[PDB]
């Protein structure tokens, strides 16, 4: 003698993270800025070396 | 073409970065004697291509020879 109600069914998916790689190992190498501006400003001047 | 557009040119890898003289000159001469080679109106185009040579001092050296020294390989010198 026990009402059954309709079941609910989830439609939602799961979201993602901030880590836009799996680890964070693997996402700190990704987050090294490359580019020809930085071997720029490290090597300046040989004559202010020297 | 492929190694023009890659390797960055001889006027900036001496101004802009500091590279030294037997350095740039090593990736700089198989292309300045394949050129000198193709065409002689190509002779007065890349000679005076030249950047400061900030490492040397060029005030009582003659450049004649500087430039000269720097360009030969070891092929057009020693026949057997």
């Amino acid at each position: 003698k026990e009402k059954i109600p309709p079941p609910a069914f989830d439609e939602t998916f799961k979201k993602f993270t901030f880590i836009k790689m799996g680890n964070k190992l693997i996402n700190n190498v990704w987050k090294i800025p490359t580019g020809l501006d930085k071997i720029e400003q490290e090597v300046k001047k040989p004559e202010g070396v020297y | 073409k492929a190694f023009e557009e890659n390797v960055l040119p001889f006027v900036e890898l001496n101004n802009r970065f500091h590279l030294s003289t037997p350095w740039t000159f090593h990736i700089w001469r198989d292309y300045l004697d394949n050129q000198l080679n193709s065409n002689e109106n190509f002779s007065i185009d890349e000679l005076i291509e030249g950047a400061e040579f900030s490492d040397v001092d060029l005030t009582k050296i003659s450049k004649d020879l500087f430039t000269t020294f720097w360009r030969l390989s070891l092929y057009d010198i020693h026949f057997d």
